[PDB]
C-alpha cells in the first residue's frame, strides 16, 4: 500500500482546517482554507469523482474563494469499499450528474428561482440609502 | 500518479527557478541602502458568483442530450438560460452595471 | 404539518430519489439495491412500530452491506492473526498471494 | 452523564457511607465545572488566572455541598436503622444548605438554602419510593 | 465507517467550533461556515460514489449552490456592517441586547 | 391516537365521503349558535375600532361576519363529528379483534365485597 | 422597497415554507430552508438603519449555522441508511444534531439569545412575521419526525425555554423583547407536547399564532414599541387599549380566555403519560409570564398615565390604513373556550 | 403595426446587439417545435444501446421476438442507415 | 450466519480463449453472429439465476464455442483475419472505420469459405428469445415470508357514542 494515501489526504485535510479555524490574519484564514479545498479536491478525485472534483475545484476556489479574497482585500483503511464490477461504456457519475434535467426537473425549477431570488436580494441589500 | 507527478514537476521547476532568480544577484555584494472601498467592485464580484453558479448547473449539458427525453431537457436547458438572462436583464435595468 | 401534495394531486416532484432501487438511469444497478429492495418488500403498509420491530433482520443486512463493518472486522482478524503467524514463522503465503501464480483473462 | 447516576445509587443508602459521599462529591463537582464553563462564556471577567479561580471555588462549593450531602443522608440512614425514609435525606439537604451559606458567609442563605434543599432532597426520595418520573416516555 | 469519514466528520467539527469561537472578523466566521459546508460536499459525495447511488449525484453540485449563493449574501451583511463602522469586529455588533 | 397515517386516508380532503353516513348537525346547533355570536362580536369590534356607532354602523357588514362564521363553523363542526365517530369506530373494532386484551370481569354484588370501613370521630 | 419586489420576496418566503411542508425528500426540505433564509433578510432590512443590519446579520449568521447542522444530520442519517425519506432518523447520532438544528431555528433556550435581539432590532411588521410565520416550518418538521426525538433533551429545552422566557420577559420595558420572551416561553410549552402529541402541539401554534398577530396589530394601530410611548394610548384610542388589555389576560392563560385552551389540554395529554411534576413546574413558570403581562396591562389600561399637550393634534386624526382581520383575531384570541372539542379536527 | 415597426426600426438603430440577442433567443425557443427532425433525433438516442440486450424466455407464445438477430422480426435500423 | 458455499478448483478449470481484445474487436460481430445461442443460454441464466455459481456449465459452453468460432476462422482464412486485427491493434481507440479494406476482404473469405453474412446495423443489439429446458426460479433473492399485513378494519360509521366526551361538552 502507498501508506493510505486516502488517509494522508484526510489528514492534511483535518490539519488545514485546524489552520485556518484558529482564524489568525483572515487572509491566511482564506489561503488554509483554499489548501483545505485543494486536498479536498484530490481525495474526491482519487476516489474517482472526476466531475465532482472539477466542480468543486472551478466553482469553489475559483469562484468564491476568490470573491472572499476580493472581499478581504479590499477591507483593512481505505480501498476495502470499494467495488467489484465495472461501469460499461460510459461514467455512471456523469449519467447520475446529467439527469439531472430529465429526472430532477422540480430541483432545476426550484434552484432557479433560488438564484434569481438571490441576485434580486443582492442588489436590494446593497442598495444602501 | 502520472497527474500528481506532472503537477510535482512543474511546482519543483518553478520553485528551483524562482529560488535561483532571487539569489543569483544576492551573492555579489551592493549598496542595500485606504478608506474608500467602492461599492461597484463588490458588486461585480457578486455578479460574477451568482453568474457562476448557474454556470454549474449546464456543466452538465454535453451528458444532457442523450436522455431519450429530449423535448424535458431542451425545456429545462432553455428554462435556466431565460433566468440567467432574466437576472442580467433585472441587474441591468436596476442599475446594477454602471460605473 | 407533512401536506403530502403529491399524493394527492399525483405528481411525483421528489419521490423519484428517495430510494436506491428507484428507476436509476440506464438502469444502473445500486450496490445495495437488492437488499433494499427486500428491506422495502418486507415492510411496505405493515406500519413504522412493526416494521421496525419484524424487518430488522432485512435492515440488519442492508445496513452491513451499505457499511460492510462485519467484513471489516472478518478481514481484520484474518490480517491480524497471519501477521502473527508470519512474525512467529510457521505460515508461508503461497505462490498465489505473492504475485508468482498463473493470471487468467 | 447517567455513569455517576448508576456509581451512585447503586450502593445502597443505608450502608457504606464513604464512596456514597465520593459518589455525590463527584457528582457535585461535575454540575460545578458545567456552571463555571456557562459562566465563563456568558461573563468573561477579566483573565485567564481569574477565571480559573472563578472555575475552582464553583466546583469547590459544588463539591463541598455534594459531600456533606452524601455524609450527612448515609450517617443519618445508618444511625436510624430506617431506609427509605425521607427524613434522612430532609436532613442531607439541611446540611448541604448550611454549608453553602458557610461559603458565601450569609446567614439568610445559609438558612434559606437549607430549608429549600431539604425539601428538595425528601421529594427526590419520595420520588424514588414511589416512582415517579420526571421525563416521562410516550406511553398512551 | 472507516477513518476517511471520521476524518472529514472531525473536520466539520473543527470548523464549526471555530466558527463558535469568535475570536474576531466576521470574515473568519464565513471562513468558518465555508469550510462546514465544504466538509459536507466532501463527505457527501464519497457517500453517494461509495454506494453507487446513481441519481443523488445531482444533489452536491446543488448543496454547492445554493450554500454558494448563502455565502454571497453573508459578504453583502459583511460590507454593509463595515460601511457603518469601517471594519468588520464581531464586537462592534452589541447594539442590540438581551 | 395519531389519524395521520390510518389507512385509506386521502391527503387534503376536509371531508371525506364516508362522512356522509353521519348525520350532518342541526342548523339551530347551540355551537352554530355560539358561531354566529362570534361573528357579531367581531362585528361590533370593527366597529368599535373605526369608531362608528358600534350597535348599528354597517348592517350589511355586521350581517357578512356573522354569516360567515356560521358557515365555517358549520364545516368545522361537521368535520369535528367525523373524526369523533372515526375515534369511536376504531376503538370499538379494536376491542373486538382483541378479546384477550379485554377481559370480561365477573360481575361481583356489594354483599360479598369486603370494603374497609374508617370511622370520622 | 418596490411594492413588486416586496411582494415577490414575500411569496419566496411562503414558498420555502410551503416547500419545507410538501416535501418528501430531505434534499428538498433544506433548499426551503434555504429558499426561507435567502428571501427573509430583506424584509428584515426593509427599513434601513444600522440597527436592523445588525439584526439581519445576527438572524443570518444563527439560521446558516442552523441549516448546516439540519445538512449534517441529513448526511449522517444517509451514511448509516441511504434514505433521503423524512421518516424516523434510524441513527442515535443524527437525530441529536437534527433536533439541535431545528432548535436553533425556532429560537428554543439555550438557543434562545438570538430572538429578542434580532426582534429588538427590526421594526413591528417584521417581527409579526419572524414570530409568526417562521416557526411552522421547523415545527412541521419536528412533528414528522416526533417518533425519533430523544425525550429527554425535547422535555429539558422546553423547560428551559419556559423558564428563560419568564425570567427574562420580567426584566424588560420595550414591547418587542417582551414579545420575544413570550415566543420562547410559547415555543417551550409547544415542543413539550411533541413526543406525546403533535396535534397539541398544532392547537398550542394555530392559538398562539392568533393572539401574537392581535398583538402585533395592536401595537402597531397604536404605534408604540416602548412602555412609555403605550402609555399615552388611552389619551387617544381607549378601546384599542381595552382590547390589548383583554389580549394579554388572553395570552397569560386566565379562563375562561381562548389562551387557556392550550396549557390546560398540554397538561391533560401530559398527565396521561404519567407525568405530573414537569406540568407542574411548566404553569408554575407560566405565572411569571401572566406578571409581566399584567405590569403591562396596569401600565396601559387599568390606569391613566399623564400626557403632553401635543396629543391635542392627535385628537384630530384618523387612520388612513386599517387592518382587516384584526377584529377577528382578537375575537379569535379570546372567546374560543367554548369551541374546545373542535381540536378533533387534527388542526 | 406601425408602432411595432417603428420600434423595431428604432432598436435596430444604436441596440443592434440586444436585437439580435432577442432574435436568436426567440428563434432558439421557437424552432425546436416545429422542425421534423426532432423525433428523429429522439429516435437516434433510442437506438444507442449501452447496456446488453437481456434475452427473454421463450414460452411459446412470442412471436414478434425474435429467436436470432438476423431473423426479419424485431426493429430495424434501415431508417437511421438511409438518414 | 451459514457457510458461503464455492465450486472447487477443478470445477473453474476450462478451455481458455486465450487471444487479444485487438482480435476479439475484428471478430466480435462475425462471433455474435454465429456463437449466439449459447451466449444468449448464458445470459438469460445469468440474469434469471443472478448468482454465478449457478452458470458455470453455461461459461464453458460460451467458450467451448467460442473457440470453435476461432478454429474455423484459423482453419480457411487466417491471413486475411491476422492483417484486418493488425489494423484494430494498431489503433488507440480500436476504431473500426480507420481500417475498411482490411474488413472488406475477410468479410469476402469468410462468407465463400463459411458462407458467413456480417450482421447489419441494429441486428445484435435486438431482444432475442431463448428455448431453455433450465427451470425458472421460483425464489431467486431468497426472500423470506413476508409478514402478515395490519388487520384493515371495515364497517358502517355511526355517530360518536355521547358525543365528543371531552370534560363537560355534552356534543
Ligand atoms: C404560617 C404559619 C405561622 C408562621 C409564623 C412565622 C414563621 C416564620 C417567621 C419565623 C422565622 C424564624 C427564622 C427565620 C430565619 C432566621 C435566620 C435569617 O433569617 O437570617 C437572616 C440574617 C442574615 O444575616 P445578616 O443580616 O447578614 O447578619 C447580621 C446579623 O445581625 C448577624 O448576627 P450575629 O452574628 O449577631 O448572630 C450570631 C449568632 C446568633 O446566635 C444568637 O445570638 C442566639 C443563639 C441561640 O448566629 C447564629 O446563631 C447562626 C446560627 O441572619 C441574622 O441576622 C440572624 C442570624 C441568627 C439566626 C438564628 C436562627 C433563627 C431561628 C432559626 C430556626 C427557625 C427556622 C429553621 C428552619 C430550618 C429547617 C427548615
Ligand atoms: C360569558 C358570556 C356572556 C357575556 C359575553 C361578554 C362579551 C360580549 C361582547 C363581546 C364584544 C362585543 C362588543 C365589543 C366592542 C366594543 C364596543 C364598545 O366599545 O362599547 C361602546 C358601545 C356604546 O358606546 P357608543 O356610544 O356606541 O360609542 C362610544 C365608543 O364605542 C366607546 O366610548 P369610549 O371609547 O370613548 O370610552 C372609553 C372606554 C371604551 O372602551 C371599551 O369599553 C371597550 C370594550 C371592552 C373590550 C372587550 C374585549 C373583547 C371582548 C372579550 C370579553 C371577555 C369576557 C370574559 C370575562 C372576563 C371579563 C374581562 O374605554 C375605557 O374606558 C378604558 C377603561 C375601562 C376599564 C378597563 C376595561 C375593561 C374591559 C373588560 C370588558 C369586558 C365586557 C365588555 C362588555 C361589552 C362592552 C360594550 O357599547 C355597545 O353598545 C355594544 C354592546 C353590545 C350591544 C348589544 C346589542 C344587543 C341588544 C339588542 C338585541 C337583544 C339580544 C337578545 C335577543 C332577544 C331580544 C328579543
Ligand atoms: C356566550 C353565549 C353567547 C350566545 C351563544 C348562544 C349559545 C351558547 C352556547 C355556548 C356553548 C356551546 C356548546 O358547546 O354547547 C354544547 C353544550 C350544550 O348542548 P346541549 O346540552 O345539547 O344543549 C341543551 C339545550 O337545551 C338544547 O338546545 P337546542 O338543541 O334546543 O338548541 C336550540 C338553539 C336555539 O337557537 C336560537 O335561539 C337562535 C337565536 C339565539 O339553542 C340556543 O340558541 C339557545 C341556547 O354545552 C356544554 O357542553 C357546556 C358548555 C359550557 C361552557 C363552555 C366551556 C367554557 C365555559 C366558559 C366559556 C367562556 C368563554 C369566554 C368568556
Ligand atoms: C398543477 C398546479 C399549477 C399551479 C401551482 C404551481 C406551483 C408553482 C409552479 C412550479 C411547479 C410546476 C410543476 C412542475 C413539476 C415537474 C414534474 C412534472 O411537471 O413532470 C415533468 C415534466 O416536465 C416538463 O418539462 C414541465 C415543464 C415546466 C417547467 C418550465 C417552466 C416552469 C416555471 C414555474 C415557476 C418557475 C419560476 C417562475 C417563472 C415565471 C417531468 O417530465 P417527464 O420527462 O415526462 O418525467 C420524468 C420521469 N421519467 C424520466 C421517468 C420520464
Ligand atoms: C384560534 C382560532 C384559529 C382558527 C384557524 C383559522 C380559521 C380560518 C381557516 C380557513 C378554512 C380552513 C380549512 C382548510 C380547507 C381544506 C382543509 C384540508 O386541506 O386540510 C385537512 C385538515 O384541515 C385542518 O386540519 C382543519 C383546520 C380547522 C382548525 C380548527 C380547530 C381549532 C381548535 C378549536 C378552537 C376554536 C376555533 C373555531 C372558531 C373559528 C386535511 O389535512 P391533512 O393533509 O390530512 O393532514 C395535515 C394535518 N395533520 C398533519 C395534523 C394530520
Ligand atoms: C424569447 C427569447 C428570450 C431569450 C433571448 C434573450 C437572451 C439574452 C438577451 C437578454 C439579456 C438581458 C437584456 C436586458 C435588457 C435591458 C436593455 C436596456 O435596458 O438597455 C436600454 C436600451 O435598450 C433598449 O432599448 C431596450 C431593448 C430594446 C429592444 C431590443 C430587442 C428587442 C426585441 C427585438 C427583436 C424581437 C424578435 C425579433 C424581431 C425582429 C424580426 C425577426 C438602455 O441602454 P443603456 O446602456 O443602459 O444606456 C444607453 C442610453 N445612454
Amino acid at each position: 500500500m502507498t501508506m493510505y494515501i486516502a488517509f494522508i489526504l484526510s489528514t492534511i485535510f483535518v490539519i488545514g482546517f485546524v489552520g485556518f479555524s484558529s482564524k489568525p490574519s483572515p487572509i491566511y484564514g482564506g489561503l488554509g482554507l483554499i489548501v483545505s479545498g485543494g486536498v479536498g479536491c484530490g481525495i474526491v478525485l482519487n476516489f474517482g469523482g472526476s466531475f465532482l472534483g472539477l466542480m468543486v475545484f472551478l466553482i469553489y476556489l475559483g469562484g468564491m474563494l476568490v470573491v472572499f479574497g476580493y472581499t478581504t482585500a479590499m477591507a483593512t483503511g481505505d480501498w476495502v469499499i470499494y467495488d467489484t464490477g465495472d461501469s460499461g461504456f460510459f461514467s455512471e457519475e456523469a449519467m447520475g450528474i446529467a439527469a439531472l434535467y430529465s429526472y430532477g426537473t422540480w430541483l432545476v425549477i426550484v434552484t432557479g428561482w433560488s438564484l434569481l431570488i438571490g441576485v434580486v436580494v443582492i442588489m436590494e441589500i446593497t442598495r444602501g440609502n | 500518479m502520472n497527474i500528481m507527478l506532472t503537477l510535482l514537476t512543474n511546482v519543483t521547476l518553478a520553485s528551483l527557478l524562482v529560488l535561483i532568480a532571487f539569489w543569483l544577484p544576492q551573492l555579489n555584494a551592493y549598496s542595500e541602502k485606504r478608506l474608500p472601498f467602492s461599492m461597484k467592485f463588490f458588486l461585480v464580484a457578486i455578479t460574477f458568483l451568482l453568474f457562476d453558479l448557474e454556470i454549474a448547473l449546464l456543466l452538465p449539458l454535453p451528458w444532457a442530450s442523450q436522455t431519450n427525453n429530449l423535448k424535458t431537457m431542451l425545456t429545462m436547458a432553455l428554462f435556466l438560460l431565460i433566468l440567467l438572462a432574466a437576472s442580467l436583464a433585472y441587474e441591468w435595468t436596476q442599475k446594477g452595471l454602471e460605473w | 404539518p407533512f401536506f403530502d401534495v403529491q399524493k394527492r394531486l399525483g405528481l411525483d416532484l421528489d419521490r423519484w430519489m428517495t430510494i436506491q432501487s428507484a428507476e436509476q438511469p440506464h438502469k444502473i444497478p445500486g450496490r445495495c439495491h437488492a437488499f433494499e429492495k427486500e428491506w422495502i418488500e418486507c415492510a411496505h403498509g405493515i406500519g413504522g412500530i412493526r416494521a421496525e420491530k419484524e424487518c430488522k433482520i432485512e435492515f440488519d443486512d442492508f445496513v452491513e452491506c451499505l457499511l460492510r463493518q462485519k467484513t471489516m472486522k472478518r478481514l481484520s482478524a484474518i490480517k491480524r492473526q497471519r501477521d502473527k503467524l508470519i512474525k512467529e514463522g510457521k505460515y508461508t503465503p503461497p505462490p498465489h498471494h505473492l504475485g508468482k501464480e498463473d493470471p487468467r483473462p | 452523564a447517567k455513569t455517576l447516576l448508576h456509581k451512585y445509587s447503586d450502593i445502597p443508602e443505608g450502608t457504606e457511607c464513604h464512596r456514597k459521599a465520593y459518589a455525590s462529591t463527584s457528582i457535585g463537582g461535575a454540575t460545578g465545572l458545567i456552571v463555571s464553563a456557562y459562566s465563563i462564556a456568558l461573563k468573561p471577567p477579566a483573565s485567564f488566572l481569574e477565571g480559573v479561580a472563578r472555575t475552582g471555588r464553583y466546583t469547590f462549593t459544588s463539591a463541598a455541598i455534594g459531600a456533606i450531602f452524601g455524609l450527612t443522608s448515609c450517617i443519618s440512614a445508618q444511625v436510624r436503622e430506617k431506609p427509605d425514609d425521607p427524613l434522612n435525606y430532609f436532613i442531607g439537604g439541611c446540611a448541604g444548605g448550611l454549608t453553602l451559606g458557610a461559603r458565601t458567609r450569609s446567614y439568610g442563605i445559609g438558612a434559606a438554602a437549607c430549608a429549600y434543599m431539604g425539601l428538595t432532597a425528601a421529594l427526590v426520595k419520595m420520588g424514588q419510593l414511589e416512582g415517579w418520573q420526571v421525563f416521562a416516555e410516550p406511553k398512551v | 465507517m472507516p477513518l476517511v469519514y471520521m476524518n472529514i466528520i472531525m473536520a466539520f467539527a473543527i470548523a464549526l467550533a471555530g466558527l463558535l469561537m469568535y475570536r474576531s472578523h466576521l470574515m473568519s466566521s464565513l471562513l468558518c461556515l465555508e469550510g462546514m459546508m465544504l466538509s459536507l460536499f466532501i463527505m457527501s459525495t464519497l457517500i453517494i460514489l461509495n454506494t453507487h447511488f446513481t441519481l443523488a449525484n445531482m444533489m452536491p453540485i446543488i448543496l454547492l449552490v445554493f450554500a454558494a449563493c448563502e455565502a454571497a449574501l453573508g459578504l453583502s451583511l459583511l460590507v454593509m456592517v463595515s460601511n457603518t463602522y469601517g471594519t468588520d469586529y464581531v464586537q462592534n455588533l452589541n447594539l442590540l441586547q438581551c | 391516537t395519531m389519524m395521520s397515517g390510518r389507512p385509506g386516508r386521502v391527503p387534503l380532503q376536509f371531508l371525506p365521503n364516508e362522512a356522509r353516513s353521519l348525520p350532518p348537525p342541526k342548523l339551530t346547533d347551540p355551537r352554530l349558535v355560539y358561531m354566529g355570536f362570534l361573528g357579531y362580536c367581531s362585528g361590533l369590534i370593527d366597529n368599535a375600532i373605526r369608531r362608528r356607532p358600534v350597535v348599528s354602523a354597517g348592517l350589511h357588514r355586521q350581517l357578512l361576519y356573522v354569516t360567515s362564521f356560521v358557515f365555517f363553523g358549520y364545516y368545522l363542526l361537521k368535520r369535528q363529528d367525523y373524526m369523533y365517530a372515526l375515534r369511536d369506530h376504531d376503538m370499538f373494532a379494536y376491542v373486538k379483534s382483541h378479546p384477550e386484551d379485554f377481559p370480561e370481569k365477573d360481575k361481583k354484588t356489594y354483599g360479598e365485597i369486603l370494603e374497609e370501613f374508617h370511622p370520622v370521630r | 422597497m418596490n411594492p413588486i419586489i416586496y411582494t415577490t420576496l414575500i411569496m419566496t418566503v411562503m414558498s420555502g415554507t410551503m416547500l419545507v411542508m410538501i416535501s418528501s425528500h430531505w434534499l428538498l426540505i433544506w433548499i426551503g430552508f434555504e429558499m426561507n433564509l435567502l428571501a427573509m433578510i430583506p424584509v428584515l432590512m426593509k427599513n434601513f438603519n444600522p440597527r436592523a443590519t445588525e439584526a439581519a446579520t445576527k438572524y443570518f449568521l444563527t439560521q446558516a449555522t442552523a441549516s448546516m447542522m439540519l445538512m449534517m444530520a441529513i448526511i449522517i442519517n444517509l451514511l448509516y441508511s441511504g434514505q433521503w425519506t423524512i421518516t424516523k432518523m434510524f441513527n442515535p447520532v443524527a437525530m441529536t444534531m437534527m433536533t439541535m438544528a431545528l432548535a436553533m431555528k425556532l429560537g428554543l433556550s439555550p438557543f434562545h439569545f438570538w430572538v429578542p435581539e434580532v426582534t429588538q432590532g427590526i421594526s413591528l411588521q417584521a417581527g409579526l412575521l419572524l414570530l409568526t410565520w417562521q416557526k411552522l416550518a421547523p415545527l412541521s418538521v419536528l412533528c414528522q419526525i416526533s417518533q425519533s426525538i430523544n425525550p429527554n433533551l425535547m422535555l429539558t429545552m422546553a423547560m428551559l425555554s419556559i423558564l428563560i422566557g419568564g425570567w427574562g420577559g420580567l426584566n424588560q420595558t420595550q414591547l418587542r423583547k417582551i414579545m420575544a420572551y413570550s415566543s420562547i416561553a410559547h415555543m417551550g410549552w409547544m415542543t413539550a407536547v411533541l413526543p406525546y402529541n403533535t396535534t397539541m402541539t398544532i392547537l398550542n401554534l394555530l392559538i398562539y399564532i392568533t393572539m401574537t398577530l392581535a398583538m402585533f396589530m395592536l401595537l402597531i394601530h397604536s404605534s408604540a414599541t416602548t412602555t412609555l410611548s403605550l402609555s399615552h394610548t388611552w389619551n387617544k384610542m381607549p378601546v384599542i387599549t381595552s382590547l390589548m388589555m383583554v389580549t394579554l389576560l388572553s395570552m397569560g392563560g386566565l379562563p375562561p380566555l381562548s389562551g387557556f385552551m392550550p396549557k390546560w389540554m398540554i397538561i391533560q395529554e401530559m398527565t396521561k403519560n404519567e407525568s405530573i411534576i414537569m406540568p407542574t413546574l411548566m404553569a408554575m413558570t407560566a405565572l411569571l409570564n401572566l406578571y409581566f403581562y399584567m405590569r403591562l396591562a396596569y401600565s396601559s389600561s387599568l390606569t391613566m398615565f399623564p400626557s403632553t399637550n401635543n396629543m391635542k393634534m392627535k385628537w384630530q386624526f384618523e387612520h388612513t390604513k386599517q387592518m382587516k382581520l384584526l377584529p377577528t383575531m382578537i375575537v379569535l384570541s379570546t372567546l374560543v373556550l367554548p369551541m374546545t372539542p373542535a381540536l378533533s379536527s387534527l388542526n | 403595426a406601425g408602432r411595432i415597426a417603428s420600434f423595431l426600426k428604432n432598436a435596430w438603430a444604436k441596440e443592434p446587439v440586444l436585437v439580435a440577442s432577442f432574435a436568436i433567443g426567440g428563434l432558439a425557443i421557437i424552432l425546436p417545435s416545429l422542425s421534423p427532425y426532432t423525433n428523429y433525433a429522439i429516435r437516434i438516442n433510442r437506438a444507442t444501446p449501452y447496456n446488453y440486450p437481456v434475452p427473454l424466455r421463450d414460452d411459446g407464445n412470442m412471436p414478434d421476438v425474435p429467436s436470432h438477430p438476423q431473423d426479419p422480426q424485431g426493429p430495424s435500423l434501415e431508417w437511421l442507415k438511409n438518414l | 450466519p451459514g457457510i458461503v458455499e464455492l465450486p472447487t478448483l477443478e470445477d473453474l478449470k476450462v478451455q481458455e480463449v486465450k487471444v487479444s481484445s485487438s482480435v476479439l474487436k475484428a471478430a466480435a460481430h462475425h462471433y455474435g453472429a454465429q456463437c449466439d445461442k449459447p451466449n444468449k443460454e448464458f445470459m438469460l441464466c445469468r440474469w434469471e439465476e443472478k448468482d454465478p455459481r449457478r452458470c458455470l456449465e453455461e461459461g464453458k459452453l460460451v467458450n467451448q464455442c467460442a473457440l470453435d468460432f476461432f478454429r474455423q476462422i484459423k482453419r480457411h482464412c487466417a491471413e486475411p483475419f491476422t492483417e484486418y486485427w493488425t489494423c484494430i491493434d494498431y489503433s488507440g481507440l480500436q476504431l473500426f472505420r480507420h481500417c475498411r479494406k482490411q474488413q472488406a476482404k475477410f468479410d469476402e473469405c469468410v462468407l465463400d469459405k463459411l458462407g458467413w453474412v456480417r450482421p447489419d446495423l441494429g441486428e445484435l443489439s435486438k431482444v432475442t428469445k431463448v428455448k431453455t429446458d433450465r427451470p425458472l426460479p421460483e425464489n431467486p433473492y431468497h426472500s423470506r415470508a413476508r409478514p402478515e399485513p395490519n388487520p384493515e378494519a371495515e364497517g358502517d360509521l355511526k355517530p360518536a357514542k355521547h358525543g365528543s366526551r371531552l370534560f363537560f361538552w355534552t356534543m
